[PDB]
């Protein structure tokens, strides 16, 4: 996890693409993975009481529901959700390009999934602040609502909303990102 | 006196203006020193499994 | 002072007696002076500058309004970005 995250993810921006796609093509990658790691991941009490385990003779903590790192990463100001808004508001701007075929299918189904996983940190919030202030790690997460209104650093305001609301203009020419974007 | 006032008002407005985009520079200045904290929290932790 | 410079020394030729009359049955003396008006072509005049004014009074209060919906716009930004 560590390793796709912190290593590929959040350095994919840095790394110099040959081809062009391939920037795309590794965000969609990393972004499956996650995805399905957090569309498993049920809040359970279980997550928030550190499991001891006795692993090589000393006492590590057992991983929680394994979305729950994801969540705490979603639920606060984590690079990863900068970067999802970052990559979110570029899709954007290339859309509004009205540009043909570089990179584009990865980059719709990028930020296609991008859009899934936002609706399911939606999805399982609720639940998930539930049980979180039943076991009251410290850790304080923000519902995603007052995240979206998040003043965007390009934008230097909250258009994250109004960002994801542009591409309902493209409907006619993407009917994918409209759907989860009305979602 | 509406000329007065709308002035005034438009102080106000700019100056709430500015502030939301300054407290926004605090809140990422804040999360780029929350990151380097757990790059320090890393190293502690490599420390007491080492 | 000009305005005791003007007022006095009676005006185009209307007769004194009914220009210090209506000096002093002036009300907002200070925010007026009696300006001399002569019939009805005169009155075509005063309608004539009450219209020219109510086009720059129109026009100075949307500019007023054109401020007021910017500081509102902005406004909501702001309190938008606070949250934030």
């Amino acid at each position: 996890l560590q390793f796709l995250r912190d290593t590929v993810f959040l350095r994919y921006r840095t790394r110099a693409y040959r081809r062009a796609a391939e920037k795309w093509e590794v965000a969609e990658a990393v972004l499956d993975v996650f995805y399905k790691l957090l569309k498993d991941y049920e809040p359970q009490p279980e997550d928030f009481v550190d499991q001891y385990v006795e692993l090589q003779g000393e006492e590590r903590v057992a991983f929680k529901p394994p979305g729950f790192s994801l969540m705490h990463h979603l639920l606060n100001e984590s690079p990863m959700l900068e970067l999802c808004l970052s990559l979110m508001e570029e899709g954007v701007t290339q859309l509004d390009t009205y540009a043909p075929f570089p990179g584009k299918k990865h980059l719709e189904k990028a930020v296609a999934y991008c859009f899934m996983l936002l609706n399911l940190t939606l999805q399982k919030e609720n639940r998930f602040m539930d049980l979180l202030r039943e076991s009251h790690l410290s850790m304080i997460v923000t519902p995603l609502e007052q995240l979206l209104q998040g003043i965007n650093p390009r934008s230097k305001k909250a258009d994250n909303v109004v960002n994801i609301a542009r591409y309902l203009c493209h409907g006619n020419s993407n009917a994918e990102l409209a759907f989860e974007s009305a979602k | 006196t509406l000329h007065r006032e709308m002035e005034k008002v438009k102080l106000d407005q700019k100056r709430l203006d500015q502030e939301l985009d300054f407290i926004l520079s605090q809140q990422k200045e804040l999360e780029d020193l929350l990151t380097p904290l757990e790059e320090s929290v890393k190293e502690q932790s490599g420390t007491i499994y080492l | 002072v000009q305005i005791k410079q003007l007022i006095q020394n009676p005006l185009s030729g209307v007769d004194p007696i009914i220009w210090e009359q209506a000096k002093v049955d002036n009300p907002d003396p200070e925010r007026l002076i009696p300006v001399p008006m002569i019939g009805f072509k005169e009155l075509l005049r005063r309608l004539e500058v009450q219209d020219q004014m109510t086009k720059q009074h129109q026009s100075r209060l949307d500019i007023i309004s054109e401020d007021i919906g910017e500081l509102q716009k902005n406004q909501t930004t702001t309190m938008a970005k606070i949250g934030q």
